[PDB]
């Protein structure tokens, strides 16, 4: 089946250079185009370009300068470079099928990728200080115990959080991460039947991709 | 210029007709723009539902309808849906480019309210030796997605040290959100009772600690 899969550099800084890759499956593209468009934070979408099957591209003209699209027929991939990053190219940025033969000509995006989001900043990578919440007011509840993790001051996003090594799937919230000074801090909770802790450990584990950091933090009362 | 507008929100109810407009700053929409109308949910979910006009994609649902109105491209919903809430974008096509509109907000009435789950997290021992103290406050399974989230510290009402996310989606289409309060270790030692309050659509729910 139809799939579009991008991959890119997750942190760029400002005045340098993005390349993001499309993956396709499910279609060759010696038979289709593909069309790369992007969505600045807070703002709609904007067309960057398309790749014909042929080959031949487009631009959108405001861009025109700054921006390139090449493919791989026998590797299934699509790239897009960007130069000349200001802080204004973060943005999520998406590839979608190019598709026409229809019963009346047209042409439609039909099949969209799941997007990669890129941050242009000229901002430090920061790996995450980890922190144990724990109920202080240790007074039954109910029959179940909330805990959580404080991930807090690193830079850029994500950072993945896994409770005993993704055992405890068990309600698990993940937050958004809030973001001061360059610093996101994000939590994440754990809810577990009271009789079982703190009788039984409950361990929050946490990676920080672009630091390569790895962080286990053991919730005690 | 070959700037799309779209109407930036608007509203409706379950079982209604809500029409959609777009607009080409260069003139009138033709059919060789071939207005495709595309659909954005909740956490970058693109789906694509009219193509070339007026022709339907094979999943989308028969109360998707697109034609021309005069000058302008329409996306007409007969009999409008709670789960028709979304984003729709507008794009057009101009020769050798593509050009997307602003995009529509559509609000459906008549979704079914959830009232938030409160919890309030103490500073943690370890991150008081660093001289910081956060209180976090997680609020779950509210639906709609905006709340208000006030702090006090032993009774008076906190003005500054507090920030709060975005709400979020959850799976089960409930939103979520976290509200943090940092103090110095010295603020956290000097005071006893701190309050997280969240109101959500007219109620309060607020949790304490000492």
């Amino acid at each position: 089946q139809v799939q579009l899969k991008e991959s890119g550099p997750g942190l760029v800084a400002p005045s340098q250079s993005l390349s993001i890759t499309c993956t396709v499956s499910g279609f060759l593209l010696i038979s289709n185009g593909v069309h790369w468009v992007r969505q600045p934070p807070g703002k709609g979408l904007e067309w960057l370009g398309v790749i014909w099957a042929g080959g031949n591209t487009n631009y959108n003209s405001a861009l025109m300068s700054r921006v390139s699209i090449s493919k791989d027929n026998s590797k299934s991939q699509v790239f897009l470079k960007m130069k000349s990053l200001q802080t204004d190219d973060t943005a999520m940025y998406y590839c979608a099928r190019d598709f026409y033969d229809y019963d009346v000509f047209y042409y439609a995006m039909d099949y969209w990728g799941q997007g990669t989001s890129v941050t242009v900043s000229s901002a430090k990578t920061t790996p995450p200080s980890v922190y144990p919440l724990a109920p202080g007011s240790a007074a039954q509840t109910n029959s179940m115990v909330t805990l959580g993790c404080l991930v807090k001051g690193y830079f850029p996003e994500p950072v993945t959080v896994t409770w005993n090594s993704g055992s405890l799937s068990s309600g698990v919230h993940t937050f958004p991460a809030v973001l001061q000074s360059d610093l996101y801090t994000l939590s994440s909770s754990v809810t577990v039947p009271s009789s079982t802790w703190p009788s039984e450990t409950v361990t929050c584990n946490v990676a920080h991709p672009a630091s390569s950091t790895k962080v286990d933090k053991k919730i005690v009362p | 210029q070959a700037v799309v507008t779209q109407e930036s929100a608007l509203t409706t109810s379950p079982g209604e007709t809500v029409t959609l407009t777009c607009r080409s700053s260069t003139g009138a929409v033709t059919t060789s723009n071939y207005a495709n109308w595309v659909q954005e949910k909740p956490d970058h979910l693109f789906t694509g539902l009219i193509g070339g006009t007026n022709n339907r994609a094979p999943g989308v649902p028969a109360r998707f309808s697109g034609s021309l109105i005069g000058d302008k491209a329409a996306l007409t919903i007969t009999g409008a849906q709670t789960e028709d809430e979304a984003i729709y974008f507008c794009a057009l096509w101009y020769s050798n480019h593509w050009v997307f509109g602003g995009g529509t907000k559509l609000t459906v009435l008549g979704q079914p309210k959830s009232s938030p789950s409160v919890t309030l997290f103490p500073p943690s021992s370890e991150e008081l030796e660093t001289n910081k103290a956060t209180l976090v406050c997680t609020i779950t399974d509210f639906y709609p997605g905006v709340v208000t989230v006030d702090w006090k510290v032993d009774g008076t009402p906190v003005t500054q040290g507090m920030e709060t996310t975005q709400p979020s989606k959850q799976s089960n289409n409930k939103y979520m959100a976290s509200s943090y309060l940092t103090l110095t270790a010295r603020a956290w030692e000097r005071h006893s009772s701190y309050s997280c309050q969240v109101t959500h659509e007219g109620h309060t729910v607020e949790k304490s600690l000492s």
